[PDB]
RNA sequence: UAUUCUCAAACUUUAAAUAGGUAGGACGGCGCGGCUGCUUUGUUGAGCCGCGCCACGGAAUCAAGAGCUCCAAGUGGGCCAUUUUUGGUAAGCAGAACUGGCGAUGCGGGAUGAACCGGAAGCCGGGUUACGGUGCCAAACUGCGCGCUAACCUAGAUCCCACAAAGGGUGUUGGUCGAUUAAGACAGCAGCUGCCGAAUCAACUAGCCCCGAAAAUGGAUGGCGCUUAAGCGCGCGACCUACACCCGGCCGUCGGGGCAAGUGCCAGGCCCCGAUGAGUAGGAGGGCGCGGCGGUCGCUGCAAAACCUUGGGCGCGAGCCUGGGCGGAGCGGCCGUCGGUGCAGAUCUUGGUG
């Protein structure tokens, strides 16, 4: 109600964001589908 | 644990509020049997 | 008797192993048997004397007598609602010393010393074994991740080596 | 907010052994109704594709993947393998949805309708966000129009809630497009 | 004392998972030590 | 003619009963030469 | 000689899954002595005995406990189902293997059904479910969503289950491979070719639908009906529904505990605590009722027995107590003891009556 206004260092916060962002990239990473040579056209 | 757990009489739970999905199929198949890991807690709320 | 001979249905059980026929190695005759030892009954097809009935083949029993050429063996046999202690004599060619209790004697000594060492320091402990329990938490260093996906179906591959 | 199907990344490996103290780490992107069922299907593929059963395997990480922009519309292509009553087949399907979770839900519903294929008879090979110009199905192309315009040919007549439901009414519904 | 221990364990697990994330590795949670088992089928037609 | 149906169920009503095991077992059927000497050994035991 | 197609209940190098046996201490171990006619070249062994010392119970889980004996009933026609499996074209056929089920068992669902699904049960109140359901019959949505189907064959409509095939469709909906096309394809038009100005052709695949598809009383998704399904496939929310589960009451059974210088009791009693309830054949316990006998306590011409009653009450029940009536001379309670002691059946017996 009073609109009263950190526990991590500024440098540490940047590292945390980068690590989580990098981890998310691996989560959504897809296979290259190169081992399926007979279905290259179908798989696009 | 052995003495403490054996000291407890087996819990007489009630029929689940909201019912079960399918007791004849495994929880993995969409049923109710087997290991449901942390989702046993959700069932414990409805049966306690 | 009554529709079945003594050795009926023993075509495979009493036959020798492949390329293991002929002379019996003499380590069989150098074994020492004592009262109370455990032995596994394994019928040797070449020795036709003192051979146990097919039921006792593949059973473990306890030695209760020793003769010149045979050992008396106690074998449990389930008849309806009871277990019978069947005492049979078997020539030593058909018996092998069993290793079912090999861990007992060595385990007792280890338990005795552990309790003795703990007694001197006044720390009550338990020497009981325990089954495999849950593993503790740990960290695994990151490495290259190999992606696994379902394989597109191909009819030509539905046969060993393909069509 | 709520999805029937959730996307997970499951990471696992074979138990370390003396011959291999650092066995290969495998990852999959699996669709399931919750985490427990996602793990079960992860070991199914590892057992049949990498010969690593759960009894001799190790679960490392499981994380759910959420749509980045759930407010925009994307075209989703799904490559799948399914079993019919007489064999196995491959097919490619396209859908339009705000999240890939909705598109996957549509795929399962369509496969059930047009092919009588139950959920457990489908394996998802690949998913992707297809740009409008690279779409192949005409059911998706026809909505790639800046001047999209059409009327509501079929309407559902009903009160806003059952509170205003009456068996009898003095006049028939008045409907016009 | 028990109440404090429960909160510490919950925060300890969160810290370890974040620590593994920062280093780019994985943290395998300790395997569950306790199970709760509920019988969902009746006593009719029981195999021995 | 014949069937084993229900026979295992009957056996397990009161079984399976294991025979009572005593510290000392009967010596009947053991080597008489060994038994006879053992009797003499106990006779002169002191 | 080196290869190759295809095989075996009574072939096999190899070889599972499931199942089978044994072991995880106090009936253990060690040390020092002793006994022997057995055994050894040998106090060498073997087994046993005495003394001393050590032994945190020597994997998990459970243990409404474990052992032993006596007497005896009934039964010794089975049947059904998943799976394995023999004979047989096959059978609601015949015969085996493991388990469960029915028989001996109701209850909810499957329209209906000994065996399928759920689930087993003292007498009740409340709550919640299982299987199965929520258009009417009929308790609960004509609920919130996507698609498919159009049946001029009675479209279709839920494990067991009450059927349908090979083969076909330019019916319709998806998908896969290939070919052709703004350098002008395809159809038509025009004299390989011009007009033509946008998609086209072929095969395969599988959803629903349709053909294939003929029977006798009139008839069966259970019936009516249903097509912005009340059909089919897949979802979501809520809701309905067992004698199942949970809480509470009461009855029985089983187990446990309390009650004496007794203000002290049908102690064969009272009080408290926990669990629990299916039953044919069969067994047993505690009780009800009939008629005598040995005792004891009573009733009756101021009305006994029997019988009648739309009188009333007690007990889970066998039964019991009582009002009124009829009747006109015997009868009952209690303890013990005894027996020609309890009827719906026997094509039961006699008598009577439809
Ligand atoms: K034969
Ligand atoms: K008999
Ligand atoms: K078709
Ligand atoms: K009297
Ligand atoms: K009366
Ligand atoms: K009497
Ligand atoms: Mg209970
Ligand atoms: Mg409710
Ligand atoms: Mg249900
Ligand atoms: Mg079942
Ligand atoms: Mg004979
Ligand atoms: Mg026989
Ligand atoms: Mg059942
Ligand atoms: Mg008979
Ligand atoms: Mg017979
Ligand atoms: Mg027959
Ligand atoms: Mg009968
Ligand atoms: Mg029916
Ligand atoms: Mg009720
Ligand atoms: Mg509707
Ligand atoms: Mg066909
Ligand atoms: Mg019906
Ligand atoms: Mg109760
Ligand atoms: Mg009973
Ligand atoms: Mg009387
Ligand atoms: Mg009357
Ligand atoms: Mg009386
Ligand atoms: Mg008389
Ligand atoms: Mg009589
Ligand atoms: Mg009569
Ligand atoms: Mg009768
Ligand atoms: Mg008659
Ligand atoms: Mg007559
Ligand atoms: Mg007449």
């Amino acid at each position: 109600k009073e609109k009263l206004d950190h526990a991590i260092t500024k440098e540490e916060a940047s590292a945390i964001k980068g690590a989580s962002h990098s981890w998310y990239k691996t989560m959504i990473s897809d296979s290259d589908y190169a081992e399926f040579d007979n279905f290259t056209k179908w798989l696009g | 644990f052995k003495e403490a757990n054996n000291f407890l009489w087996p819990f007489q739970l009630k029929a689940p509020l909201g019912g079960l999905k399918k007791k004849r199929n495994h929880y993995v198949e969409g049923g109710d049997a087997g290991n449901r890991e942390n989702f046993i807690n959700e069932l414990i709320r409805r049966m306690n | 008797p009554a529709g079945h001979g003594l050795r009926s249905r023993t075509r495979d059980s009493f036959s020798r192993a492949f390329r293991k026929k002929g002379t019996i190695a003499l380590s069989t005759y150098l074994r020492i048997f004592k009262i109370g030892d455990y032995v596994d009954i394994k019928v040797n097809g070449a020795i036709h004397k003192g051979m146990p009935h097919k039921f006792y083949h593949g059973r473990t029993g306890r030695v209760w007598n020793v003769t010149k050429r045979a050992v008396g063996v106690e074998v449990n046999k389930q008849v309806r609602n009871k277990i019978l202690r069947k005492r049979i004599h078997v020539r030593i060619e058909h018996v092998q010393q069993s290793r079912c209790t090999e861990e007992v004697r060595e385990r007792i000594k280890k338990n005795d010393q552990l309790k003795a060492d703990a007694k001197a320091r006044g720390e009550v402990i338990s020497t009981k074994r325990q089954p495999l329990g849950p593993k503790p938490g740990f960290m695994v260093e990151g490495a290259t991740l190999e992606t696994v996906t379902p394989i597109p179906y191909d009819v030509v591959n539905d046969l060993k080596g393909g069509y | 907010v709520t999805y029937k199907f959730h996307q997970y990344q499951v990471v696992g490996r074979a138990l370390p052994s003396e011959n291999d103290e650092h066995p290969k780490i495998y990852r999959m992107k699996l669709w399931a109704t919750n985490e427990v069922r996602a793990k079960s299907k992860f070991w199914y593929f590892l057992r049949k594709l990498k010969k690593v059963k759960k009894s001799n395997g190790q679960m490392l990480a499981i994380n759910e993947i959420f749509e980045k922009y759930p407010t925009t519309i994307k075209n989703y292509g799904i490559w799948l393998r399914y079993q019919s009553r007489t064999g196995y087949h491959n097919m490619y399907k396209e859908y339009r949805d705000t999240t890939l979770n909705g598109a996957v839900e549509q795929m399962y519903t369509e496969m059930a309708s047009r092919h009588r294929v139950r959920h457990h008879c489908i394996q998802i090979i690949k998913t992707a966000t297809i740009p409008a110009k690279l779409c192949k199905r005409e059911s998706t192309k026809q909505f790639h129009d800046s001047k999209i315009k059409f009327p509501l040919v079929f309407k559902k007549v009903r009160p806003p809630s059952r509170k205003l439901k009456t068996t009898y009414k003095a006049t028939k519904p008045n409907l016009f497009m | 004392q028990y109440a404090k221990e429960y909160s510490e364990q919950e925060k300890e697990l969160i810290r370890l998972k974040r620590e593994a994330r920062l280093k780019g590795g994985f943290y395998v949670d300790p395997e569950a030590k306790l199970l709760f088992i509920i019988r969902i089928r009746g006593i009719n037609a029981m195999p021995p | 003619n014949h069937t084993a149906h229900n026979q295992s169920y009957k056996a397990h009503r009161n079984g399976i009963k294991k025979p009572k095991s005593h510290r000392h077992s009967s010596t009947k059927g053991m080597d008489p030469k060994f038994l006879r000497n053992q009797r003499y050994a106990r006779k002169h035991n002191k």
